[PDB]
């Protein structure tokens, strides 16, 4: 599966330095006898090519490393543990949504299978 | 148990010698095992055909996969939500994948095997993500037309 | 037990409006000031309370806990799916209730 990760990654690099949606470097591709199947979005590799150009659309960011150098996340652990701590109150905040959806949905199914089903009013 | 393969869904129309006469033409099926029960004195629908080479069993397996065998769904194999009355011829990942349109799925799916040959017992516990999926199921799942065989769908514990 | 007896019961007036569309029913109702969604079930016409003969056809009831059941009822076999979670909404914003 590394030929096709391979390829994969270079469809992804290619069509990230396109000027516009459909005028890039694997739309003419397709129309010069290539075959890749990994451009249809009715694939499951799909998803994980869409998310390799969006890996490699935010690794040309301005703060990426092409144009600026990073400092806070390169020159300051007290920064990197605040974001640390950021991502794991994130996650639990997550968490607790989780658990109130749940709640939620086990209170719907306990209201559900209490209601009368033999009151019918057809109007 | 790599050269044998074990046969699930045989009606009473079926037999011992029926079963190596039918996997003839398959491969060289050198022995046909039918275990019998100890209430009814019968098969239980499962039983195993021992044959001479591997690729013979595979060739029955690929070839006489979810067949209608005296009105039976006749499979060929390799040797809270409760389901019963299943097919042998759908897996874990086909079950997994037909669960997958009424709601999501937890995790695998696992389905119950008898203790002697190991193929499939006749029923089967699947668990959903919540009870909107086990109440979709109740209601859709639970009397669906499967492949030849009438599944049925219930509660595997319930509070009152 | 707890729930179903202390569901207040009214039964007032619902407001559903069927349209026949092609690729839904819309009800209005009033503020249930609660978390709980009105939830919809398609049942048989087997059991009532008084049993008319003739019953062979299925009707799809939406209920609520201030409100009354609306069911409605449907001739045909399978044009549709009567799943909550998967073809239903319900704005609380606005408080309507759509299935399709």
């Amino acid at each position: 599966s590394a030929f096709d990760l391979d390829v994969v990654k270079l469809t992804a690099q290619f069509v990230a330095r396109n000027g516009r949606q459909f005028l890039t470097q694997l739309m003419q591709k397709e129309q010069r006898n290539y075959q890749f199947d990994f451009l249809r979005p009715q694939h499951s590799l799909f998803n994980y090519f869409t998310k390799l150009v969006e890996q490699y659309t935010k690794i040309l960011i301005p703060p990426k490393g092409l144009f600026s150098k990073l400092k806070k996340e390169a020159e300051n652990p007290r920064e990197v543990l605040d974001q640390v701590c950021y991502r794991v109150e994130w996650a639990k905040f997550q968490e607790r949504e989780r658990k109130k959806e749940e709640e939620e949905k086990e209170k719907e199914r306990v209201a559900y299978a209490q209601i009368d089903w033999h009151d019918f009013v057809v109007v | 148990q790599d050269a044998t393969v074990y046969v699930g869904g045989l009606d009473e129309k079926v037999s011992e010698p029926l079963l190596w006469e039918l996997f003839l033409q398959a491969g060289p099926v050198v022995n046909t095992h039918m275990p019998k029960d100890r209430v009814t004195g019968q098969h239980q629908g499962y039983g195993f055909v021992e044959f001479l080479s591997e690729e013979d069993a595979d060739y029955a397996i690929k070839i006489m996969n979810m067949i209608k065998l005296y009105g039976k769904p006749i499979r060929v194999n390799k040797a809270n939500i409760f389901i019963g009355n299943l097919d042998p011829e759908i897996d874990e990942k086909l079950l997994y994948d037909t669960f997958s349109a009424f709601g999501v799925i937890l995790q695998t799916p696992k389905i119950m095997r008898d203790p002697d040959t190991g193929n499939s017992k006749g029923y089967a516990f699947i668990n959903f993500a919540s009870f909107d999926a086990s109440d979709a199921a109740i209601e859709a799942m639970n009397g669906q037309y499967l492949c030849n065989r009438p599944i049925t769908v219930s509660y595997a514990f319930k509070k009152d | 037990v707890e729930v179903k007896k202390f569901v207040k019961i009214g039964r007032p007036g619902y407001k559903v409006t069927k349209q026949r569309d092609s690729e839904l029913f819309q009800i209005d109702y009033p503020e249930i000031a609660e978390g709980i969604m009105p939830r919809h079930r398609f049942m048989s016409a087997y059991e009532q309370r008084i049993e008319p003969p003739d019953r062979r056809w299925q009707y799809l009831l939406m209920a609520a806990e201030p409100y009354e059941t609306i069911a409605f009822k449907v001739p045909s076999r399978e044009i549709d799916k009567a799943e909550g979670k998967f073809w239903t909404h319900w704005n609380r914003e606005t408080k309507q209730f759509f299935l399709q």
